[PDB]
RNA sequence: UCUGAGAGUUUGAUCCUGGCUCAGGAUUAACGCUGGCGGCAUGCCUAAUACAUGCAAGUCGAUCGAAAGUAGUAAUACUUUAGAGGCGAACGGGUGAGUAACACGUAUCCAAUCUACCUUAUAAUGGGGGAUAACUAGUUGAAAGACUAGCUAAUACCGCAUAAGAACUUUGGUUCGAAUCAAAGUUGAAAGGACCUGCAAGGGUUCGUUAUUUGAUGAGGGUGCGCCAUAUCAGCUAGUUGGUGGGGUAACGGCCUACCAAGGCAAUGACGUGUAGCUAUGCUGAGAAGUAGAAUAGCCACAAUGGGACUGAGACACGGCCCAUACUCCUACGGGAGGCAGCAGUAGGGAAUUUUUCACAAUGAGCGAAAGCUUGAUGGAGCAAUGCCGCGUGAACGAUGAAGGUCUUUAAGAUUGUAAAGUUCUUUUAUUUGGGAAGAAUGACUUUAGCAGGUAAUGGCUAGAGUUUGACUGUACCAUUUUGAAUAAGUGACGACUAACUAUGUGCCAGCAGUCGCGGUAAUACAUAGGUCGCAAGCGUUAUCCGGAUUU
């Protein structure tokens, strides 16, 4: 969340050890509000491969929009 | 923490010249000792060069200093150092749960220690009366019990017997205890306790009896054992002793030293003895003033009430404000309510300034001090509350600082810079009160005796840093003047807006006491009334000023006299400046004369300074028909110039040792002599 | 002020003492791979330059580069 | 102001009436050009086209009772759409919630149509606005909320609504429909924005 | 083309040359006057100066011996690790002193460069030996500290086994300062802790390490292009300039050196000089261009100044270490100490630049199977109309407008003014009622269906089902929830430029004023009463860039 109170709006980045949020980041992850159940992020089941081969695994909160897509259904055993 | 019991607090309940801050940082130290830091070797004694008491009161001055002492927590407090005043001692004896009382030998003449007795004694606090004097050349140990007596009469009893009473005081011989000497001066850790031998077993047996006989009245069950020849037990007369203290009934007088700084061993003893806890002490009783001036008591509870009755300023960390807690628990990190500005403010940190440190708090418990780091907007007498207890603000049990010293305005930087340093004064005592002549755009500072003044400017350039020119104190001087004549006005024109005449006379009419009035003799037509409403508006306005330097021109009566008639034009206004004018002149020609306070002198002197003081006044010029009697003083009926009150408070006490006061009452105004009135003219 | 620090201060000082003595090893090794130049003593410098490397103390960059050096002069013999 | 407390002082002033015959009327003293001891053709040069824009912007805003921060606000909302200055700035202050209000024939007075609509008694978009400050659309149904469906004054003033080629209004309902913008015949015929156009020299 | 203002300034008058001013958005604002709310966002440009105070990354036993005690006779179920050891410690934030350059914008040389966890996964966790803290004892000690003496564990220190792959020697092959492969020499990987089943082995099961290896991650040197001033600064430069060899940070590089040398930059003004943090982002105008790169995203720089080393993958390390320089507390004068250019906040200049700020609720890292913790990052909130935003200080009917200001000065009248007397009606901001948050409803944790190496064994991927989570906020929005016209007004000036002016004093005096310029024998520019317009809870003021001045 950033931006104005009781309107948040969520700017998923991605991390590799040690950088924030909204920073420096590999690729922007995409868009979601906190008071919103949708994501209007950039994820299209290919991004989040990239991220995960690439290794530097982005912030740890856009995983259940990740999971939704089937991203760790193919990545735990590509990995395997 | 320790338990509710054990949160006692102690104001030193005296004044300087006694060996009063002395034996303060002596307790300090005392009950303050830690050897982890190496502070045992470094204020190890405390004894006096003295040339300077100002010094001894101000650098020692311990506004709160809590520490603790096996069975306690000891609140050593010794905010006053002025020889006489009402806002420091007062605290301190509001906070305090119980007092000791710094006495003489050495000088029984000090004269200030009967109001601060009479202070501790109107909350029936436990006191303890001991005495650091006896180690000079001419101390005693008579001296001290008659002292004590002559000056106050509260029937001290003495349960310790001085071993070296003139400059070797060493010993003490108890009868609650046994008798005890000092190998270690300076610094004290050990009471050399010795039994009671056969040459001194009569010595102490006699006082014992002496004792006895009072505490046998008390619970008859002992008048009877006395009957029967059995000798009070010393739990009895203990119990006795501490009801006598909170019931001032009577008093133990010890004795010690503060040159040598022997007997504090037992001093401290018995104020652990005698000054009980915060609840077996009887609460002082607080009349809050948003509407509950009701009789309270302060015992430990739930309900959490805390006053600052004291506040410090630190810009780096914030002001530092020393609190009272007198019931239940002060709460931190959110926004704590001041009912005094009846709003919320929001806190950091709390604290508290012990002897030697500043250790960050968040909670004290009743009966013990605490401090907020920071919280610039604090009064004293204000309640910080959380439970939502009664109100508490206590403004009425201190008094007004008396005797005025005029100070003189200068350029804008100081001036702005005092302003908020009297403000910041003004949360050091609620009842610092400060006067503003006509004659200065600046305050005028209040005080009565030397101490107090020297006191109140260290407070100024040390908290503040900021100094000032206490220029001699002057006087309102009001204006009237005495019969003048008649002036003439004009104005003409024919040129401007439009050509306007006007020609009046007009009389300045003297009195004494009677304000504006009006006297008007125009009959005839002379002038228009279009002409009469311009000129009266020439009159009002010249009372509101003086002609000598700005002072008010009250207590006069302006009456009109005649104006002139004109066909063509000679308009209004015209006549008004005219009108205007010619009170001017008036009051510029009238060679007036001034009016300044003679006040009668209520003066309550005891009859030892009776006859000194009756000199004084002789010499001031006053009209002493009589003097009325009183129990211990006598009371003079006598008038005094404000020109000789500058100082007269100062030099009867120089005169008289301090212990001739004074009472002043405001009188009506009157004409200013002779001498006066004509160095103002002009 | 962070307690952490203090705690990789202790670690990194301990370091220090373990990787002042293991880097002294290796440098002594190449020393005496230098004055008696052979290849049973580049197979020592090898040996001992792996074992930094997997260690994970320097990148094995300077291991590789030392160690190159030192065989160029096997070669110059 | 973005107020008044005596509208027929600015009816009359202006040269535009606010109201045809109840506020250029004639209730005592009516007039038309300036009032007071300064009624006069100023020989000094106080005409220009600086002098005649600064007198249409002031009768445009003082006929709909609005700020004149709101009207520069307006200006710039209407900025970031690509069109003409004049008719979309004129049609935009009209679509003003207080305005279309007056215009439905619900409120006797612009001020005292602000005062109402401030009073949070106008649903639009389904949410009553505690501040009259939603400029309409095309086709946004303003109602008259519970409250304001009993107040005498606004009763009256709506059974007497006003119905205008661009707008319709059901008065027994208390309910008001923009039909559609006043494009370029159905706007005030002495009122030109095309002065405020030329007012700025910043475009 | 989106788009572009004019007037006033000279000779009697005319014009010309040229210049200045207001006329515009806009504030880290401030400022007079007063003041409605909230939303909203702003908030030392100057001071990079010390930084007091809390705070600015903590997590670790599923790494270990014991410490240490709750119940237990103890073992132990149990709490974490003081300590050894792991990662993050360089994160974050801050200001920009200084830095004008590959730092930047961009493609790259990297043939020279690593990157811990991570990542493409091939290889491994074989086997030890002995310490070392913890523990214990003594010593110096007021403490600060402090040395000596021993014991022991591990994922702890130190070798070897295997070790694909791989570092690296000799030959062939291939290739635009080396890419690529064959033959072949040398040579080395530790370390296991923990849970279910299984006698064990083994299988499942979770951590810690191992090599190899595709990248990210942060950055390295160079890099064409552009990157402040500097002639009222013309010569500057001895690794200067380059070469062989040797050594070298992560590496190529005179990176540095032994040896060999005299050249390199430069009137398109070299060198020197001081400054600005550079790009995106910040305004004005059509445009030319100007205006900052404060703070910020990236990069870059100090993190009190200047060095050294170590760790870490990356530091010679704001909040590690040692030291010199500035400083400092206590003290028995023996002694020890650290950095807000982290958040605030303090001191100052200024007009001022916010909390001596709350929870990690949501978000970052870090780590722990996991419970999770901290963040002064974040998210809130305060804070000053601090800036923007919207709101309301009534409306309707009612007179020739009754009062009165100005005029008239008679004398109504008329301005204010339908403002009023008179009659009512409306309530966000005045005002109360309850519902009362969205935001957790995330990561994580737990039951399970499928999958699943095993499912003899517990667990893991997707999901069904639940766990639980507020900095705000009884806030937001709702409903005349109730009475009521009630709850809010100030500023400029009215001669023009450039809207708003009639009278009164005033003789170039008073005082006004951005330009013209206002007042010396009746003042609408002054001062005022007043009316007036522009506005408005903000009003006017200066501030600051361009255009209105092509009037460079």
């Amino acid at each position: 969340r950033m931006g104005r109170v009781h309107y948040p709006t969520y700017r998923i980045v991605a991390v590799d050890s040690r950088v924030k949020r909204d920073g420096k980041y590999i690729a922007l992850i995409g868009h979601l509000n906190p008071a919103l159940k949708e994501n209007k992020c950039k994820i299209d089941e290919a991004v989040a491969l990239e991220w995960l081969n690439k290794g530097a695994k982005p912030t740890d909160t856009v995983r259940s929009l990740f999971s939704q897509t089937g991203l760790w259904k193919k990545f735990v055993e590509s990995k395997k | 923490t320790v338990d509710l019991i054990n949160f006692r607090n102690f104001g030193i309940m005296a004044h300087i010249d006694a060996g009063k801050t002395t034996t303060s940082e002596r307790i300090l130290f005392h009950s303050g000792r830690i050897h982890k830091i190496g502070e045992t070797h470094d204020g190890e004694s405390v004894m006096d060069w003295m040339e300077q008491e100002k010094e001894r009161g101000i650098t020692i001055t311990s506004a709160a200093t809590s520490v603790s002492w096996k069975n306690c927590s000891l609140n050593l407090i010794d905010t006053p150092g002025h020889v006489d005043f009402t806002v420091e001692v007062e605290r301190s004896l509001r906070v305090l749960d119980g007092a000791i009382a710094v006495l003489d030998a050495q000088m029984g003449v000090e004269p200030q220690t009967e109001t601060v007795w009479r202070q501790a004694s109107r909350y029936e606090v436990p006191r303890i009366i001991f005495v650091n004097k006896m180690d000079k050349t001419g101390a005693n140990f008579e001296r001290s019990v008659q002292s004590i007596q002559q000056r106050l009469g509260v029937k001290a009893v003495p349960i310790q017997l001085p071993i070296g009473a003139e400059n070797d005081f060493n010993g003490i011989i108890d009868l609650i205890e046994e008798k005890v000497y000092f190998f270690d001066g300076g610094k004290e850790e050990k009471a050399e306790e010795k039994p009671i031998p056969d040459q001194f077993k009569d010595q102490v047996k006699q006082m014992r009896a002496h004792l006895v006989e009072e505490v046998a009245n008390f619970d008859d069950q002992l008048m009877a054992d006395y009957l029967e020849g059995k000798e009070i037990s010393i739990a009895d007369i203990k119990r006795c002793i501490r009801k006598g203290v909170i019931g001032c009934q009577f008093f133990p007088v010890l004795c010690g030293s503060a040159f040598k700084n022997k007997g504090i061993k037992l001093l401290l003893d018995a104020v652990v003895d005698f000054l009980p806890s915060p609840v077996d002490v009887p609460q002082a009783k607080a009349y809050g003033e948003d509407g509950n001036e009701v009789l309270i008591s302060a015992s430990d509870d739930a309900p959490f009430v805390g006053l600052a009755f004291k506040v410090a300023t630190d810009p780096f960390v914030g002001r530092l404000t020393f609190v009272r807690v007198y019931s239940g628990v002060l709460k931190s990190g959110s926004y704590v309510k001041n009912v005094r500005k009846n709003k919320k403010e929001r806190v950091s940190r709390l604290v508290k300034m012990h002897a030697q440190n500043r250790n960050e708090i968040e909670e004290i418990r009743a009966g013990d001090i605490c401090a907020i780091i920071g919280l610039k907007d604090t009064t004293t007498g204000e309640t910080l509350v959380d439970d939502k207890i009664d109100v508490q603000l206590e403004a009425m049990q201190f008094a007004q600082p008396v005797i005025s010293l005029a100070v003189e305005p200068k350029t804008k930087a100081d001036q702005e810079k005092m302003s908020i340093a009297l403000s910041k004064l003004a949360e050091e005592d609620p009842t610092f009160k400060t006067f503003t002549d006509p004659e200065t755009g600046q305050t005028i500072i209040a005080g009565m005796g030397e101490l107090h003044l020297d006191i109140l400017v260290d407070r100024m350039r040390r908290e503040f840093k900021v100094e000032v020119n206490v220029g001699a104190p002057q006087v309102s001087f009001r204006e009237t003047f005495n019969k003048e004549s008649e002036v003439e006005g004009k104005y003409i024109k024919q040129s401007g807006g439009r050509g306007q005449y006007g020609h009046v006379k007009i009389r300045f009419e003297p009195n004494k006491d009677k304000g504006f009035e009006f006297v008007d003799k125009i009959v005839g037509g002379r002038i228009p009334r279009e002409y009469i409403k311009p000129v009266q508006a020439g009159l009002e306005n010249a009372m509101a000023s003086g002609p000598l330097a700005g002072y008010p021109m009250i207590d006069i009566k302006a009456t009109l006299f005649d104006g002139s008639f004109h066909e063509v034009d000679s308009s209004e206004m015209a006549f008004k400046i005219a009108a205007s004018l010619a009170l001017k002149e008036a009051g510029k020609v009238c060679s007036p004369v001034l009016l300044e306070p003679i006040m009668a002198i209520e003066v309550t002197v005891p009859e030892q300074y009776f006859g000194d003081t009756m000199g004084d006044i002789s010499s001031r010029r006053g009209l002493i028909e009589g003097t009325e009697q009183r129990d211990n003083v006598q009371v003079i009926k006598a008038k005094v110039p404000l020109k000789e009150m500058f100082g007269y408070a100062t030099d009867l006490r120089s005169f008289s040792q301090g212990r001739g006061n004074y009472v002043m009452q405001f009188s009506h105004y009157a004409e200013t002599p002779k001498s006066v009135v004509n160095e103002i003219i002009a | 002020n962070i307690k952490s620090n203090e705690k990789r201060l202790r670690q990194n000082i301990k370091r220090n003492l373990n990787n002042k003595g293991q880097k002294t090893k290796l440098k002594t090794n190449v020393k005496n791979f230098h004055k008696e130049i052979n290849l049973d003593n580049l197979g020592n410098v090898y040996s001992q330059a792996d074992r930094l490397a997997r260690k994970g103390i320097i990148s094995t960059n300077r291991a590789r580069r030392l160690k190159s050096r030192n065989v160029a002069v096997l070669n110059k013999t | 102001m973005k107020y008044t407390g005596s509208i027929f002082k600015r009816s009359r002033r202006l040269g535009f009436s606010l109201l045809e015959n109840n506020k250029e009327f004639s209730k005592g003293k009516k007039r038309k050009t300036i009032p007071g001891q300064h009624g006069n053709r100023f020989r000094s040069s106080t005409m220009s086209g600086y002098a005649q824009q600064l007198q249409e912007k002031q009768r445009m805003q003082y006929m709909y009772g609005i700020t004149d921060k709101q009207f520069r606000r307006l200006f710039r909302l209407v900025l970031k759409q690509r069109g003409n200055l004049a008719v979309n700035l004129f049609r935009v202050l009209e679509s003003r919630l207080d305005n279309i209000v007056y215009r439905m024939g619900f409120a006797p007075t612009r001020r005292s149509a602000r005062q109402l609509v401030n009073h949070g008694h106008v649903l639009l978009n389904d949410r009553t606005v505690d501040t009259p400050s939603i400029i309409l659309n095309p086709g946004d149904k303003v109602r008259l909320k519970a409250k304001t469906i009993k107040i005498p004054i606004v009763k009256a003033a709506s059974e007497s609504g006003v119905v205008s080629p661009f707008v319709e209004t059901n008065n027994k309902t208390f309910e008001g429909t923009y039909v559609r913008f006043p494009e370029r015949s159905e706007l005030p015929a002495g009122i030109n924005e095309s002065y405020v156009v030329e007012w700025y020299k910043r475009l």
